[PDB]
């Protein structure tokens, strides 16, 4: 994450990471429910092996509410591409329950037609993990979250030098140094409510990280809707 | 009518059922008697910032 504030305690709850042999984090992920996080489907290939370690705000300083969870299942989308990152979202199955406490609860799920006339119209939208805080730089020991504002679909079109999908949406700034950036990829992005949030999308693709005239492509849940919830009947 | 005008006075989703708007809830909610409000039928509700 670049620019953002930090996630207080009990803001981002919903926030999960998926770390590797090292036990180091390369992705991030989102709670649904008790059973099932969420994620970009392209992070299933950083690991030979992976856990998703949920309630934890800094990678260091034993916060307590941590735990860490070993994948059962895990259900890529069968269309994903690695050439073009379309139909980038994967769901996993934990082996445990996650018991939901402080710093751990699910995000709500959206309604399709709902979504997209009152959930992605507005004005801006939560994006949070673990990832550089400068294009070039490290990763990060503290978890952040950033208020990325919708962008346009045309303007998000015309500055990608690649094709915006169906399942995919543009967010962030033009020339403000704020945007997502390397390891938050399957990250949340949500979107609040009336003190609600619901997962309006996943943290898929960016050319860099803040650079001008370019924006952070994310993965347009609404449009994956039914396939989550065939998902978390597993499949 | 009109889930327009302001959500049609729904804390969530909103229909427009034929002729009036119809409100619901996510998972973990219930819908209170007056069809707008959502109500958490546990401890820990989804959307919710832990507290
Ligand atoms: O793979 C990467 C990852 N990094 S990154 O780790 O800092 C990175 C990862 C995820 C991000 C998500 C958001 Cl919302 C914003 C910025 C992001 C930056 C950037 C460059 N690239 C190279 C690519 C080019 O910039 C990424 C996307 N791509 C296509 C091809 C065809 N169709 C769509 C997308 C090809 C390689
Ligand atoms: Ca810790």
């Amino acid at each position: 994450i670049v620019g953002g504030q930090e996630c207080k305690d009990g803001e981002c709850p919903w926030q999960a990471l998926l770390i590797n042999e090292e036990n180091e984090g390369f992705c991030g992920g989102t709670i649904l429910s008790e059973f099932y996080i969420l994620t970009a489907a392209h992070c299933l290939y950083q690991a030979k092996r992976f856990k998703v370690r949920v309630g934890d705000r800094n990678t260091e300083q034993e916060e307590g509410g941590e735990a860490v969870h070993e994948v059962e299942v895990v259900i890529k989308h069968n269309r994903f591409t690695k050439e073009t990152y379309d139909f980038d979202i994967a769901v996993l199955r934990l082996k445990t329950p996650i018991t939901f406490r402080m710093n751990v609860a699910p995000a709500c799920l959206p309604e399709r037609d709902w979504a997209e006339s009152t959930l992605m119209t507005q004005k801006t939208g939560i994006v949070s993990g673990f990832g550089r805080t400068h294009e070039k730089g490290r990763q990060s020991t503290r978890l952040k979250m950033l208020e990325v504002p919708y962008v346009d679909r045309n303007s998000c079109k015309l500055s990608s030098s690649f094709i915006i999908t169906q399942n995919m949406f543009c967010a962030g700034y033009d020339t403000k140094q704020e945007d997502a950036c390397q390891g938050d990829s399957g990250g949340p992005h949500v979107t609040r409510f009336k003190d609600t949030y619901f997962v309006t999308g996943i943290v898929s693709w960016g050319e860099g990280c803040a650079r001008k005239g370019k924006y952070g492509i994310y993965t347009k849940v609404t449009a994956f809707l039914k396939w989550i919830d065939r998902s978390m009947k597993t499949r | 009518k009109l889930c327009s005008l302001d959500n049609g006075d729904c804390d969530q989703f909103c229909h427009e059922e034929q002729n009036s708007v119809v409100c619901s809830c996510a998972r973990g909610y219930t819908l209170a008697d007056n069809g707008k409000a959502c109500i958490p039928t546990g401890p820990y509700p989804c959307g919710k910032q832990t507290l």
